[PDB]
């Protein structure tokens, strides 16, 4: 899989 | 501008800076009035955005919150000026560069966190963006301190409508009814931490996981350590953990503390 931040 | 040295960028409004005072290492958040949501009144009935309010009431002394040191007012924004450990870095880009942690570390950190967010709702505050992006590790002290309150919101018994945090740590009852209740949505984002520690990276990216309530390990995680997990990501957030459950939780027994959590796991 592919690790990524998330906007708030 | 005379007050604190200002220094390059970190992220995205977020610069270095130093107190001209004593040369103490400090961070500058910038905030524009236009891009403002939620605004609050100060003991003093002055009219500041939500996150100044609640960096107030959570700012007496235990040091598991960045502490708001000043602020100040411009035409156009506010600028905020908070605590800077050094050296720092994020439990986003910890986990990332680390993977997957021992479940020892992740028991330290998990129970830090557990100890800055009951801080938050003693002090009448709800975060509603607990993530590994929102938690600096002080690496000497071994310290995690919860940052971004701008999601934030007043503590209260009764039903939130409004949601402006991160939807991968949402609960399902936001995803599917626009309606949860503070400390049964803390607790849930909690889960989806605690998997992020001991499994390298968060459970859930679409709605239908979310609210499916199926929790797959990809990764070697003890049978208590899964019991915990899946109990904070029950569906029903009645059937969720309090506070006080999770930290009897046999999982969080025997932590270390800070400064042997940096001298066996950091140094
Ligand atoms: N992939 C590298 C990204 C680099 N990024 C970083 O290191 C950091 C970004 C900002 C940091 C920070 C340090 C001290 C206080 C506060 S308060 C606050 C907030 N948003 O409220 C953020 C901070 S740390």
């Amino acid at each position: 899989r592919k690790r990524r931040r998330h906007p708030s | 501008e005379s007050q604190y040295q200002v220094g390059p960028l970190l992220g995205s409004s977020v610069y270095s800076g130093i107190r001209v005072s004593d040369n103490l290492p400090v961070a500058i958040k910038h905030v524009e009035k236009d891009r403002i949501s939620d605004w609050g009144e100060l003991p003093n009935g002055t009219r500041v955005p939500m996150e100044v309010v609640l960096l107030k009431k959570v700012s007496s002394g235990f040091s598991g919150v960045i502490r708001l040191l000043d602020w100040f007012e411009r035409p156009d924004s506010f600028v905020l000026i908070l605590e800077r450990p050094e050296p720092v870095q994020d439990l986003f880009d910890f986990i990332t560069e680390r993977g997957a942690l021992q479940e020892e570390l992740a028991r330290s950190f998990f129970w830090q966190v557990l100890e800055a967010v009951r801080h938050c709702h003693n002090c009448g505050v709800l975060h509603r963006d607990i993530k590994d992006e929102n938690i600096l590790i002080d690496l000497n002290r071994g310290e995690l301190k919860l940052i971004d309150f701008g999601s934030g919101a007043l503590l209260k018994d009764t039903v939130y409508t409004d949601f402006d945090g991160t939807r991968v740590y949402s609960p399902p009852e936001w995803i599917r009814y626009h309606r949860y209740h503070g400390r049964s949505a803390a607790v849930w984002s909690l889960g989806i931490l605690l998997y992020d520690m001991v499994c390298g990276d968060i459970p859930f990216e679409h709605d239908e996981e979310i609210i499916g309530g199926q929790v797959f390990f990809r990764q070697r995680v003890s049978s208590e350590c899964q019991h915990l997990i899946r109990w904070c990501l029950a569906l029903r957030p009645s059937d969720r953990p309090t506070f006080e459950e999770i930290q009897n939780h046999p999982w969080m027994q025997d932590v270390l503390l800070p400064q042997e959590t940096a001298e066996i796991h950091l140094h």
